[PDB]
């Protein structure tokens, strides 16, 4: 019996990375093995001096410029085409919203013009993390849903209901579930 | 208007042709009662005695 | 596109098919804004553009200098040596 | 068909800030449309046969009205095709367009290779030196697997059952074209347009009057330039080598292929295997094809800026540029050794740049 | 290998974006290539329709097509035969087939000159180089027999013989000749040879590359009276400002 | 699009009583993709040029592995596509379809106007003999207006640049066809087909199992008659005379169309006046077209029940079937007074009772 | 198609694309009705064609002999006629 004997291997497997469970929190163990610290702890001195440092200085002088020329924040350059960040949107309060708000639109009208703002109207700092309270709640509640429903490869009915049936839930939003009507006026997913 | 001009005119016959000529004919092996045929400017043309 | 929690309309009217993209990407107004735009047959146009001719210029190149230039110079360099090399060796290897 | 029309090209509303290096897709398109209606009008009066092409091209300039018009025009807006699909390419490299517009890119990528495959058959059908032996070149070029090299040909080498098919395939792709062309609007218009600035922005504005009419005066600029190019010929766009009749068992002394092509041969003229120079091509386009899910490749949350501007460090797609045009200019010049190392330099340069656009 | 050089540019009249080809060159340069160079080359493209009200008038020009035997056929009895030229008749050829050809020339083939100037680099200027190009070999080279030496071919052992004799030619305008006369006049001619249509081309030309630039300049207007009204919006938060 | 197959082609509810009559839409559809496929890949061989076109569709079936099927498939399948257009035709002119299926009708007159033309065009390409004369023949009878016909030929006479365009369009129009299908069943799917019966029904059934099954039959009888015709050659379909290579100064001595182009020879061989000629044909296809709006041409209420079974009166469709197939035959036979006679008789039947259609 | 006053629904759920044309064309069941069918696994399926095959047979071939085969056979009869007077014309016009 194929199955239960394959079966057998992946339990034991398990229930081997089960018993080394810790029951409190432990130190993660380094990123680099120790030849490479050992490198870069022997080159440091002529490295940081002369290359790192000044690419580490002039990075954030460049984004700093950009960033006040325009009087964006940092956090004004991340999408809401992004799940994670379209939760942490969600979560705003109001005047944190209405702020960045305002703060793109005069973005962009700057960018139209291409002018710089006055010396006067650039005296802030842009890297400010004013979203981080929120990204992490969203973190959090998106992984739970992946835990207790993404667990596995779910069956479902294909080119059904608008939606291809491999997994979507807005309807056409793929080419072969494009087009759903050919006679009458349409509709809106959100009139539902 | 001129590139349509242009295009129509593209369909229109070529500068090599031009249908001109003329021919002459030669009568004397002729027989009573016969047709011959001869070329002419692109059609044929008959001669009966 | 647009997250779904700002494509939710308050009207409740049917969207016509010609206006699809155009509620697709709603987006809330957070706070409210005021506007005001006048007529182009009222306005001037093009002494706006040559008025602000020289800001938008010194924005524009100051902005390409570094990062198109500077590689640009070394390229060109690089072609002038490999010339250099090239009438070099086309003597070394035929003419005696 | 009309709904349609107004929803996606008189309603449909962008960014304010959309600036000209976002006009060039329309222009691509264009001159797709333009180079369709000279081939229909250019396929009327030639001939596919091999012993006899080559007088057939001639005939059309030499002895019938506005013949030669069309041939140049049909020459001459390929070279725009392709410079219009280089800036058009560049553009969303610089912005990281791939970011989101995932299968938009896709679509793109096999668009191009779409337009490549159009261009060489293309350069056939005139039936010169350098179009039989371009073709005897690319032909063995693909020849690994036994047998397919014969077939595509037709025969043993190079003949009129290949121009004949070359012909038909040459007529047929670029309506295929058309067709993905639709499908890459669908999933562009899905999305929605990148900013220059790389934000998202509630400031937006209807198309018909603002960008419609920077589109039309791009459009006449295009035009313009591709006629004054065509009548006057200021630049020697192609080698005159295509002048003179086929010759089975002679090569012509000097060999440059059309610029579009230069910088692949120049990968043919430097790496040793060619097998090797086969795998570059085959590489460097999985590598773009990578760029489609670039978020996955990291943990870190992605931004679209990439603050090329005032920076010392420039960026690798600059560097891309200036060494595929380095590559071009080495193409362009003879076999010599100096040319091979300083092509090798800049080969090396060209794949590592664009292996390393994933390692944010 | 090596690069060949490059031509000098010489300045001939067409040349020029405003200017046309120089009709009387054409004529000496036919002169030229009918009595010299048509020897051993071939110009199957040409036909005698081409010169008539472009370069000669059309009396004189069915007066030259008369002196070549042309051969037509086949007759009432199946045979061949041979005829006066007429207007409508391609230019002769001096071979019947390549091998003919490379029989008389040592192995080589002659070109055919219906397309010559854009069959080159530099055309004209290269064309022009060449006919002035011969001269002995230098120390440590020598050629073999029936090969000549030429400053401007590639690879500079070329099989024509030295081209251009003064005074092996006459014009019928007056013009003295000598072999840079002949070389200026007879590159005109196969320029002209290598596409007629060229004064037509340009003609068009400038009339459309000078309204579409006048298109261009309206349609910038128009595009900047709607690029004005959204650059030169305001847009305020929480109360007005100015009004 | 997977949504809209499944809509129309999978979901669509029909009536119980659809029987094989009404089956023929989708057999005209078949063949004409199977025409297509057969057309691309015999385009790949043939060559367009008036010195050599006989012989290379002499080189297929001579030289050519499985060369002789395609060009037999092919010139037998065009037999089949007039068949099922003229079968479906005469079932609706039965019916009165075109009593609510206003549109439908138009675009099924657009459309055997289109496969005429194709078909024509299709017909001069091998150069034979009759080939050529025939093409003299109607680009003569399109003369009245000055200068269209040297034009349209590309010359004084017809000519290999005649052949290269007749190529390009036969080329072209096929997939022109394709586009207007579609129109063609956006205006039918509007609406909804009709019964045998001629009443509404509520008692439909789906389409997927009970019809899907019956196309699938009649597809296999027609695959299958197709093949006995193309290997076997049973019957005498096209005329010998297009075997001779052309002579432009000597007609050959009997002359026949093919079968499809008959009964309109008739009227050509028998109408004094070459003009009057030309308007019958202009007169009956307007007719045809007039009955698209019936319902307005009289004050009585209308149905579609024409009550033909055991009715002792016939029907004026039956009398035009009939009639045609007389022309068919006078079509076939010599000149001479007695056929030109009953040719006359044969012709006032097809004329009047096409106009009475609209007398009810 | 159907009048609009057949074609509006009872329920409110909305129609799927893939149904389009299913419910452009609903029509009322007016006074209901009871149907039954058997599975076609559970039927005898060629013995009921041929069963009733002499009751179709006569109807079809009775409702086409007027309309179909009257004119037929007034159109043969016009060939044969035809033949007979061109067979006598080729001899009139050409034999002495
Ligand atoms: C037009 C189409 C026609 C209409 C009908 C539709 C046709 C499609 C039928 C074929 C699909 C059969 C497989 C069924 C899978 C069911 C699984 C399930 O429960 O569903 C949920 C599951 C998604 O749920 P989820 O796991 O929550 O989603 C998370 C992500 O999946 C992310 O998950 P992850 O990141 O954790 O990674 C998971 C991944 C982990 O595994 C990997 O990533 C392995 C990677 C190794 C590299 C090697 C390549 C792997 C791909 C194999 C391709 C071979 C197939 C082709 C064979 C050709 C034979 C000639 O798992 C898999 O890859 C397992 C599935 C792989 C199956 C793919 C091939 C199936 C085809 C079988 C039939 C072949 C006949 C084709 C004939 C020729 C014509 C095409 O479904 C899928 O993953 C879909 C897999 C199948 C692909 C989609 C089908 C295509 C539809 C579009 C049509 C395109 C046609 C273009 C032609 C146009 C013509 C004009
Ligand atoms: C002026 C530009 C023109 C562009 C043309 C492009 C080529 C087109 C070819 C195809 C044809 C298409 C036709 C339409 C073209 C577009 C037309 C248009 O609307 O242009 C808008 C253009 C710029 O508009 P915009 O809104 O600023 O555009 C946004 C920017 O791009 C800013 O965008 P962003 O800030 O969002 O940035 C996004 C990013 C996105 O990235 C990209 O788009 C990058 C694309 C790069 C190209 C990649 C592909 C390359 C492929 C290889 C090609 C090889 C070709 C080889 C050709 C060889 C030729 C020899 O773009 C950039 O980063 C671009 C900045 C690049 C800076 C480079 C700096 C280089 C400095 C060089 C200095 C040289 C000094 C020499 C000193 C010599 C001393 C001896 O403005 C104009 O052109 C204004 C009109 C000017 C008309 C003047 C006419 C004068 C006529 C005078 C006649 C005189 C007659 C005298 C008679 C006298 C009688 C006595
Ligand atoms: C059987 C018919 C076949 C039709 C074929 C048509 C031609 C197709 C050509 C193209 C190819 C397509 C392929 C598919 C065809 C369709 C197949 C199909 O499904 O047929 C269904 C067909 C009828 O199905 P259905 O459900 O009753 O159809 C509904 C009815 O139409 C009833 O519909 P409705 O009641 O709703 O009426 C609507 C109306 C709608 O109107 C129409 O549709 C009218 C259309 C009329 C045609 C108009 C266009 C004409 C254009 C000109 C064409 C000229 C062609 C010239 C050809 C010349 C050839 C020489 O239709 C009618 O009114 C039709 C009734 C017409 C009655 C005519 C009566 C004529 C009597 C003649 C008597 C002759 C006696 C001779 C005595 C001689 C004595 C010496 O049934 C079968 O065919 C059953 C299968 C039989 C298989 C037998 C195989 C036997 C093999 C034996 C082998 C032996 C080997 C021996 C070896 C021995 C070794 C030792
Ligand atoms: C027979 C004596 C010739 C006469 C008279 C002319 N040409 Fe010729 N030409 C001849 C030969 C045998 C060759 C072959 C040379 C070789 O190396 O194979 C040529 C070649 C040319 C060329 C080609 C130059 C090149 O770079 O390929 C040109 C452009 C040419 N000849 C021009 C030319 C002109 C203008 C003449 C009249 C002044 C002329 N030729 C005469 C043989 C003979
Ligand atoms: C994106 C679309 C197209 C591109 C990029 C393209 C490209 C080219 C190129 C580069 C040439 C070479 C011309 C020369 O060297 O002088 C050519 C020639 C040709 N093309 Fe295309 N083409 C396109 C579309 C078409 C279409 C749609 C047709 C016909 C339906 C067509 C028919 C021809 C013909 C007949 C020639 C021969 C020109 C000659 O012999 O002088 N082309 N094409
Ligand atoms: C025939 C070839 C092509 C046509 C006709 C075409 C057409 C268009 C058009 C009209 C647009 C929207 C307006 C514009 O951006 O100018 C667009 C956007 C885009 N195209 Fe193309 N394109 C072609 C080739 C390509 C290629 C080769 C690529 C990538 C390799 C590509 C990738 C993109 C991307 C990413 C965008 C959107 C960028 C953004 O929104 O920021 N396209 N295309
Ligand atoms: C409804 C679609 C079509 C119809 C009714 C049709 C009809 C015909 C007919 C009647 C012939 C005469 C063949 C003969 O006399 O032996 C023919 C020949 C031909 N057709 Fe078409 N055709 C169709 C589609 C196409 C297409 C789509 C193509 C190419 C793309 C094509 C290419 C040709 C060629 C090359 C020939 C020459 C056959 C030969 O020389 O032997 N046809 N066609
Ligand atoms: C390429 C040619 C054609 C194609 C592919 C085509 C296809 C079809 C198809 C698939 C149907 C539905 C199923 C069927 O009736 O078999 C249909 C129905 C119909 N067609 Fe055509 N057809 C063609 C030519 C014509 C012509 C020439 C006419 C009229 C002169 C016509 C008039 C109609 C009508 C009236 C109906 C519906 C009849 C009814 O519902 O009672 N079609 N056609
Ligand atoms: C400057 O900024 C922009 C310029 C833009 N320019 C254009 C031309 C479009 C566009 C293109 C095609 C389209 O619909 C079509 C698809 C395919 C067809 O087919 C074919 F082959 F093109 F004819 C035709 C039509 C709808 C819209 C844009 O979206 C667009 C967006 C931005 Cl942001
Ligand atoms: C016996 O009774 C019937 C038979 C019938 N058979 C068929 C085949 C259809 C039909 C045809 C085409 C279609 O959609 C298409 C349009 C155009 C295309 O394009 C092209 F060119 F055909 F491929 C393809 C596809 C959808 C449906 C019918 O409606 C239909 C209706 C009745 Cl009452
Ligand atoms: O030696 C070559 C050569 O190497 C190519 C090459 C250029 C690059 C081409 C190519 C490479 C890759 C792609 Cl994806 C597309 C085209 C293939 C032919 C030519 O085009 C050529 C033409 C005429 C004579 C010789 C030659
Ligand atoms: O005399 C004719 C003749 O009259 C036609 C005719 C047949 C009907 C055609 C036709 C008439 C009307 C339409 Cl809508 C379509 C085709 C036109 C050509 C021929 O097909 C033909 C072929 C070869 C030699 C001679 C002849």
């Amino acid at each position: 019996q194929f199955h239960r004997e394959i079966g057998k291997l992946f339990a034991s497997y398990s229930n081997k990375i089960t018993a080394n469970s810790p029951v409190q929190y432990v130190p993660s163990p380094p990123t680099k093995g120790k030849v490479r610290r050992a490198l870069s702890s022997a080159l440091m001195p002529v490295w940081f001096k002369f290359f790192r440092g000044p690419l580490d200085r002039w990075n954030l002088a460049v984004m700093a410029k950009y960033l006040r020329d325009h009087g964006l924040m940092y956090d004004d350059l991340y999408s809401d085409k992004e799940p994670v960040f379209a939760r942490a949107l969600e979560l705003l309060p109001p005047d944190i919203q209405a702020a960045r708000f305002r703060r793109l639109m005069r973005g962009t009208y700057l960018n139209h013009l291409r002018l710089y703002l006055p010396v006067h109207e650039q005296n802030y700092d842009p890297f400010i993390p004013y979203m981080a309270p929120y990204v992490e709640e969203a973190k959090f509640q998106l992984q739970e849903e992946e835990e207790l429903l993404g667990y596995h490869m779910w069956e479902g009915v294909w080119y059904s209901g608008g939606v291809t049936g491999f997994g979507d839930k807005e309807p056409g939003e793929h080419f072969l579930v494009a087009l759903p009507n050919l006679y009458g006026a349409g509709g809106s997913p959100m009139q539902a | 208007r001129s590139f349509l001009c242009k295009w129509v005119h593209y369909w229109w016959v070529s500068r090599d042709m031009l249908a001109a000529g003329t021919t002459e004919v030669d009568l004397r092996p002729i027989q009573e009662g016969m047709t011959a045929v001869f070329k002419w400017r692109g059609k044929p043309v008959f001669v009966r005695h | 596109g647009a997250p779904k929690f700002e494509r939710k309309m308050l009207g409740s009217y049917p969207v016509s098919p010609e206006f699809e993209m155009v509620w697709r990407d709603r987006l809330t107004a957070h706070g409210g804004y005021i506007q005001q735009t006048i007529s182009p047959y009222q306005l001037k146009f093009i002494y706006p553009f040559w008025h602000t001719f020289f800001a938008r210029c010194w924005c524009k190149c100051s902005a390409y200098a570094w990062p198109w230039v500077w590689p640009g110079l070394i390229t060109f360099g690089l072609v002038k040596k490999m010339n250099h090399d090239v009438e070099e060796d086309i003597r070394d290897h035929y003419w005696y | 068909f009309m709904s349609l029309f107004r929803a996606h090209l008189v309603f449909y509303r962008c960014a304010l800030n959309l600036n000209s290096s976002y006009n060039f897709g329309f222009l691509v398109a264009m001159t797709f449309v333009l180079q369709i209606i000279t081939g229909i009008t250019l396929a009327f009066r030639y001939t596919s046969e091999a012993s006899c092409a080559f007088a057939s091209v001639q005939h059309l300039v030499r002895e019938v009205a506005a013949g030669w018009e069309f041939r140049m025009l049909h020459a001459t807006t390929a070279s725009f095709v392709f410079l219009c699909i280089l800036i058009h390419m560049t553009r969303g490299l610089y912005n990281w367009s791939y970011s989101y517009l995932t299968t938009a890119w896709m679509s793109g990528l096999v668009l191009y290779l779409l337009t490549i495959a159009t261009a060489f058959l293309g350069y056939v059908l005139p039936w010169g030196q350098m179009s039989f032996w371009g073709a005897t070149v690319i032909t063995n070029l693909l020849s690994p697997i036994p047998y397919l090299v014969p077939w595509l040909l037709g025969g043993y080498y190079v003949s009129d059952v290949t121009l004949k098919r070359f012909f038909v395939l040459h007529f047929i792709l670029p309506f295929i074209g058309c067709i993905i062309i639709v499908l890459h609007i669908f999933y562009l218009h899905l999305n929605g347009s990148s900013n220059p600035a790389g934000i998202d922005t509630a400031l937006k504005v209807a198309f018909y009057p603002h960008m419609l009419m920077t589109d039309a005066k791009c459009l006449s600029y295009l035009i313009g330039l591709i006629f004054l190019q065509a009548a006057f010929g200021l630049m020697e766009l192609s080698h005159p080598d295509n002048s003179i009749p086929v010759n089975r068992f002679v090569t012509p002394l000097h060999i440059v292929p059309e610029w579009y092509f230069l910088a692949y041969y120049a990968v043919l003229k430097v790496i040793p295997s060619k097998t090797g120079g086969l795998l570059v091509f085959m590489s460097s386009l999985i590598n773009l094809g990578l760029l489609s899910e670039i978020r996955a490749l990291n943990t870190r949350m992605l931004i679209r800026q990439q603050f090329m501007t005032r920076n010392v460090v420039s960026g690798w797609v600059i560097i891309w540029v200036y060494s595929m045009i380095f590559l071009i200019i080495i193409g362009s010049a003879i076999p010599q050794a100096t040319y091979i190392l300083y092509g090798r330099l800049a080969t090396i340069l060209y794949l590592t740049t664009g292996l390393v656009l994933c390692l944010y | 290998e090596k690069e060949p050089p490059h031509p000098p540019s010489y300045p001939f009249w067409f040349k020029s974006l405003f200017h046309s080809h120089d009709i009387p060159s054409v004529r000496r340069g036919y002169e030229v290539y009918r009595k010299v160079c048509a020897t051993c080359h071939s110009m199957e493209q040409l036909h005698f329709r081409h010169l008539v009200g472009e370069v000669l008038p059309e009396k004189r020009v069915k007066q030259i097509a008369a002196e070549y035997d042309v051969t037509d056929g086949p007759n009432d009895q199946g045979e061949m035969y041979t005829r006066p030229g007429i207007l409508g008749d391609a230019f002769p050829s001096p071979y019947p087939n390549e091998e003919a050809a490379r029989y008389a020339n040592g192995g080589a083939y002659p070109p055919d000159l219906s397309l010559i100037t854009a069959a080159r680099h530099f055309g004209p200027d290269y064309l022009m180089a060449l006919l002035g190009g011969y001269r002995d070999p230098p120390e440590g080279v020598e050629l073999r027999p029936g090969l000549y030496w030429n400053v401007w071919f590639p690879g500079n052992a070329i099989a024509m013989p030295p081209p251009l004799m003064d005074e092996m030619i006459d014009y019928e305008d007056g013009t003295p000749c000598n072999i840079s006369q002949m070389s200026k006049d007879v590159v005109n001619f196969l320029t002209w040879a290598t596409e007629p249509t060229a004064d037509e081309r340009k003609l068009y030309g400038l009339k459309c590359v000078s309204a579409i630039a006048i298109g261009t300049v309206l349609m910038t207007l128009w595009w900047r009276f709607y690029w004005a009204m959204y650059a030169t919006r305001r847009i305020d938060f929480g109360k007005l400002k100015y009004l």
